[PDB]
RNA sequence: CGACUCUUAGCGGUGGAUCACUCGGCUCGUGCGUCGAUGAAGAACGCAGCUAGCUGCGAGAAUUAAUGUGAAUUGCAGGUUGAUCAUCGACACUUCGAACGCACUUGCGGCCCCGGGUUCCUCCCGGGGCUACGCCUGUCUGAGCGUCGCU
RNA sequence: UGUGGCGGCCAAGCGUUCAUAGCGACGUCGCUUUUUGAUCCUUCGAUGUCGGCUCUUCCUAUCAUUGUGAAGCAGAAUUCACCAAGCGUUGGAUUGUUCACCCACUAAUAGGGAACGUGAGCUGGGUUUAGACCGUCGUGAGACAGGUUAGUUUUACCCUACU
RNA sequence: GGUAACGCGACCGAUCCCGGAGAAGCCGGCGGGAGCCCCGGGGAGAGUUCUCUUUUCUUUGUGAAGGGCAGGGCGCCCUGGAAUGGGUUCGCCCCGAGAGAGGGGCCCGUGCCUUGGAAAGCGUCGCGGUUCCGGCGGCGUCCGGUGAGCUCUCGCUGGCCCUUGAAAAUCCGGGGGAGAGGGUGUAAAUCUCGCGCCGGGCCGUACCCAUAUCCGCAGCAGGUCUCCAAGGUGAACAGCCUCUGGCAUGUUGGAACAAUGUAGGUAAGGGAAGUCGGCAAGCCGGAUCCGUAACUUCGGGAUAAGGAUUGGCUCUAAGGGCUGGCAGCCGACUUAGAACUGGUGCGGACCAGGGGAAUCCGACUGUUUAAUUAAAACAAAGCAUCGCGAAGGCCCGCGGCGGGUGUUGACGCGAUGUGAUUUCUGCCCAGUGCUCUGAAUGUCAAAGUGAAGAAAUUCAAUGAAGCGCGGGUAAACGGCGGGAGUAACUAUGACUCUCUUAAGGUAGCCAAAUGCCUCGUCAUCUAAUUAGUGACGCGCAUGAAUGGAUGAACGAGAUUCCCACUGUCCCUACCUACUAUCCAGCGAAACCACAGCCAAGGGAACGGGCUUGGCGGAAUCAGCGGGGAAAGAAGACCCUGUUGAGCUUGACU
RNA sequence: GCCGCCGCAGGUGCAGAUCUUGGUGGUAGUAGCAAAUAUUCAAACGAGAACUUUGAAGGCCGAAGUGGAGAAGGGUUCCAUGUGAACAGCAGUUGAACAUGGGUCAGUCGGUCCUGAGAGAUGGGCGAGCGCCGUUCCGAAGGGACGGGCGAUGGCCUCCGUU
RNA sequence: GUUAGGACCCGAAAGAUGGUGAACUAUGCCUGGGCAGGGCGAAGCCAGAGGAAACUCUGGUGGAGGUCCGUAGCGGUCCUGACGUGCGAAUCGGUCGUCCGACCUGGGUAUAGGGGCGAAAGACUAAUCGAACCAUCUAGUAGCUGGUUCCCUCCAAAGUUUCC
RNA sequence: AAAUACCGGCACGAGACCGAUAGUCAACAAGUACCGUAAGGGAAAGUUGAAAAGAACUUUGAAGAGAGAGUUCAAGAGGGCG
RNA sequence: CGCGACCUCAGAUCAGACGUGGCGACCCGCUGAAUUUAAGCAUAUUAGUCAGCGGAGGAAAAGAAACUAACCAGGAUUCCCU
């Protein structure tokens, strides 16, 4: 009676998708995100979680500002100049 | 247990009955209020009653909750103060009343608005007064005589609802609803039937105690279970 | 004889074993060694003529204006005085999100300026600029029978 | 073969009289594993271990029946002994009972083995998981050849053998 | 306007204050109004019509929004004062603090019809468009009284609580008169009355709600939150047959009818005699009428134990409303009695009690180890004490006048020991723990004082709590002996003496859930009883709130005997269905050193393989369980490792 | 693309390890397609019908249904046309199977307003520290408003939103 | 040839650090729903009879319980039945205890690991509870088992003295 | 400030390292698909032909599936084709 | 009562400047347990150990004497060798 008859009562989900990190880690009762942390300003990270570091890296996302930071660093930080016309 | 389970459940019981705030009108004057209605408050065994006053400076219809005394009716003028007369249902200082007066809702110190002797059928008895330095010996219902600085005030009469514990409990069906209303600690389990890993008196194959139930007062938590510093035990012989 | 049990020569099936190929992994060194409220990192959602995923981009949305050079793409529709690509110093850069009016049910507030409505006389609709925390030197404003000046 | 059981030797002697019908004191020679002991050879990558129900063959250390000897066998009857396992050797009250006791009857109600015969053949009544009761001991978690009470039993369709 | 409840059409008015709805438990009974059903006649469609049948069934009206009339509740104000006590409910309660008799009046009206509204819709028959058309024309869209029938709503009244049955936004209601309005009219202000004009943002609206859309690895017998609910039989939302709606047997079809399986029944005769074990299985069964013991907490027993009856057809008698001692008209169900008669047949299928007497434990309803034990376990009604007066009792905490008890005050907060009614709870501080008291005090840290030394060092009194000291504490743990003489036949014991600690087991119960000896000794039931009941305690090791005696009714508690009946058995036999077998289609798993004709010998002391003797002659199908030390799991038993965990103590730190 | 020779170096020699991954057999065409009563004929698109269609007959569920609709949950599963790669343990023209398309419309329906159990920002204090106690608790806590006066504006500052 | 480092390879019975779970089970609070058909007549009350009084009987009304037979509904004593490589990693048949009150329960919230809950069974805590799941230390320890790969030639062993 | 450290990133070069169950787990639309209520765990996967010249034409058959032809050096390379 | 200031303490949509956080191979300051070694084990060892918190830089730390030192003396800091 602890098995198949117990799986039938399980219908009300507690965990759901978060809005900050975007993972199935938002408990509705405690109102705290299990992955990153919804009330706190800081993100929950640890050193023993070696695979959690390589799941969400900085190289996975856009780096739309970071690549133009490198592209301006390889030029030498000129500030709003114009190329020479014809 | 520490909390959140064995606490008393108080939802419909709103507020508490407090004594009137002291001022010059209770210091060297008196004032009249009316009795509106009495009602059995949930949780408390003794019923309460609405006593309507008015503020001498402001104009809001005030109200005060007091313990209902035995033999009182609604729609009655209650005076209160130092210069008030002697009748049933009258709060007044202790230095004005003579010795041998049955009072309840007594203060241990002037200012706490009534703590001592205000449960169902309880009253503290003034033994004798002392004019110098304002002292008063008052015997409590336990038996001890406390010294009170005579600055407090107390109503006259016993509390209504006397003799509630004289009749034994009729049935466990009434007892279950009564203790469910009061506090969830009614299924009292024997410590021998309890497990020895949490309760100290548990363990063993047979149902035996095997250890002295008397315990020293100087004892930490977990061990302090039983007769706490028992001087004697058994049948009370004489007094 | 036929059929069934065993061995050998030739051939067919499953398997991808051996060998070979590698725009791929592993290690070391060199010089440089930077994010962000002027809204960073991250997540979701949209953008192609036919467009699922990846890549690219943000309603200007598989990307603009400009420079070097010079006649592309392909399965099909189309055009040298600048198509393809490389460069980009100029701009755009959606919503949530350090996310900043409150909650996070996307529902509710408040201030100012414009267009219909009017003929400021106000309700309704649309657009824009605004509205968190502690702190610093200049202005602002009032508290204190603490001080004392003067009547 | 320490234990149980059996067969011979001499024959103090009992048996009214008389060692040898029936026997037997004292020692004494061999035997077996349906029993209790010792031993530790293999099995701890396991051979499902108590009894009760059904089941078959085999042995004789024979209880009766077939056929002959032998008495302290007037007849029935008692046994001592041989050939000899062909065919026979119940029911019920109690005990969980192996064991043991009683009653009625018959021809005898004789004694055993099969890896303590026997669960992919049944039964769990008691032992043999934890739950509780009473009594003793241990200060104490616990122990009582001292009990009580309820306690999950999986699969052959593969081969041989049988029909 | 009226004595008045109150009404009409708008009929002012701030700050502040007060009150109401909001916003309140459960149950029993009664009454009224609706909806769904029941019937007679009249209409539109069909079936039966070899025979009869005025037969059988479908159907017959109206929303929201305003007003009137019924009908209910009235704890709403007047004329009047009642005992020889009145009106009055299914029940009751009320009454010179104001009953009956009389007049008015508000609240709800969902029942009636009127505007909405017959125009729409439902059928029948015909006319077209071969069709596209809220098409076209005639008729109906009824006449009435009822009913403990089922459901919903409202009203009245009583009972239950040692339990008193929620808060917030919102609105108007009432005193209140500082102010706004004016000089005789077209007055000003004031408008909650009837109107007229413009809008009311955003989010979601499809399907299932279950033996194919939820969860269980899946077309998964499991779990699974709620609404609507026909006729007869019948007390019944019980069981069976039919109406509406749904369905094509749930991973397959055909064939014969082997054994052995699964589910059911029938079985001549005996009736638990088999087996630990009436385990399973079987009998009785409802209603009416008569009638009922022992013991008792007088309530239960009890349906005690026990007996008689159970159809059809056709009659008789009894119980009511309306109108004008009296007559007529409408009448809905129950009960009682009699004869005829059916093959003794009738609760004809469904529903559908086993009792009676004893022993032990627990009062019992109730919680319970999901998944081996539901019970004598626990919760338990009663009793007994311990601490504490907020400067504290207890618990939690790392911390902040930290929180809980506490929204609380000895009839209170925590803690135990036992635990329905009735009697007792004895003796003992020897020991271990608890409490009280102090300088008469052996002992006594740190720090302070004084003395010696050139200084680090050394010495002395004082020496806190606690220990020791004196008392109580046995509803704290626990404990409560042994040996001899002895009374007129003997057997056996009253009585007496000694050793010894804290007095040495008090009264009851008893070979018990408690006695090794022991299957202890006696009556009993039986052919027999290691079984049960009734006895004496002398008890390895019984014993008085770690409890004992007693105990009415009961326990899915553990045992004994007798009725009742049965294939449990004697002792086996027969039938049906689902099975199993063959054919079409599809199509696993376990196991696998290799294979499976034997006996003796030896072996790591029980082999299919070694040796010697018997034998072995294609290939498959339905059974069977003897073997493959049949598969399982580096044994769940025991021991060891200088291997780990939990409980517990005065082991060690 | 590779071999020998002279020196050097190794992740350099497999039969097992209840060795790892992958592949394939005896088993084996074996066991099996049995929880809940029931189907039978005519024609039909189609090559093809024990399972699909309509027409007829016979039944079951018996209002606590094998009925109609909801909530959680599922997320195009609803419908139309075409298809015949895989599934519906054989079967299929059919189906919740595949591909193209349609399909959910609110001033009057629920959320939106509020509080209950409870959570929690913040005064304050604690804490090396991300942070902790508390919901009034040690606080400079009403940014609202009826009226009177004074300068100014929009419409002849008349009266109102005005400032 | 030997020692230390992972040191021929693999292997537990456990310890610490940090996060996550009361959707199954268990206790509360708030807001709500449901629970046929019948027996027994406990209390209030009326009339009559007897009696000097006190008071006692008879015939009706009426509905009370930790009430019963029993539906819905809550769990499954026995047969150790069917299945037991199941429909099913705990189902079904006969069969019951209870069913106006210590009745079951729909949603939101509180309580999390030497801790919580617990009408008290080391009982339960997501198919896992004599101390939950995942990652790290960790390749933790192992006087102990299991295995450890070409050829040819020559030499050729001990199950012991003493110690812990 | 000076010589000191760099395992991540921005640009490269080199190697007595490995070669599709090896090498980063991932040589390809890899922390991707997928599982768990969650902290978390975590795969399988290269070799057509130099060139698609990818088979026109006849027949069986409803289509699936065959039998002859064509390309090329060879189908001895037949759409999962060293 | 009335008039002007010094000190303590006040609110911002006052003009204008800051911090919040993702990541972090190297570094700075703090807390910093046991598996194990000691064939057992507690002193010791593992071990200023993993992990946790705060923070900026291309480096940080770091730096000129209340120094080494008994020599016939040297004289800011840093890394390597003996
Ligand atoms: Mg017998």
């Amino acid at each position: 009676t602890k098995g198949t008859s117990s799986f039938g009562k399980r219908r009300n989900k507690t965990h759901t998708l978060c809005r900050r990190c975007g993972s199935k880690a938002y408990h509705l009762q405690k109102s705290t995100c299990g992955k990153c942390g919804y009330p706190a300003k800081r993100k929950r990270k640890y050193n023993w979680s070696a695979k959690a570091k390589r799941r969400n890296t900085t190289g996975t996302g856009r780096m739309r500002h970071l690549k133009i930071v490198y592209r301006r660093f390889r030029h030498g930080f000129r500030e709003g100049t114009t190329p020479k016309p014809k | 247990g520490a909390g959140s389970v064995f606490r008393a459940h108080v939802k419909h019981r709103k507020g508490a009955a407090r004594l009137r705030a002291v001022d010059f009108a209770e210091r060297h004057g008196y004032i009249k209020g009316i009795v509106k209605d009495i009602i059995h408050d949930p949780g408390r065994g003794a019923p309460l009653a609405k006593v309507v006053f008015r503020d001498p400076y402001r104009f809001k219809k005030r109200t005060e909750l007091f313990i209902a005394a035995e033999g009182i009716h609604t729609g009655q003028f209650v005076y209160c103060g130092k210069k008030a007369q002697l009748n049933i249902g009258n709060v007044l200082p202790v230095g004005t009343m003579p010795e041998g007066t049955i009072v309840c809702c007594l203060e241990e110190k002037p200012g706490d608005r009534g703590k001592l002797a205000r449960a169902s059928g309880n009253y503290a008895t003034v033994i004798s007064h002392n004019p110098e330095t304002k002292k008063t010996r008052v015997k409590l219902p336990s038996g001890s005589k406390k010294v009170i600085s005579s600055a407090n005030r107390a109503v006259v009469g016993v509390v209504a609802g006397g003799g509630r514990i004289d009749k034994p409990i009729l049935k466990a069906g009434r007892a279950y609803h009564k203790y469910k209303a009061k506090r969830n600690c009614w299924p009292r389990v024997r410590g021998v039937a309890m497990n020895p890993v949490e309760h100290p008196f548990g363990g063993g194959n047979h149902q035996h105690i095997g250890k002295p139930s008397t315990i020293r007062r100087d004892a930490p938590a977990g061990r302090k279970v039983g007769l706490i510093a028992a001087r004697r035990t058994g049948r009370l012989r004489g007094t």
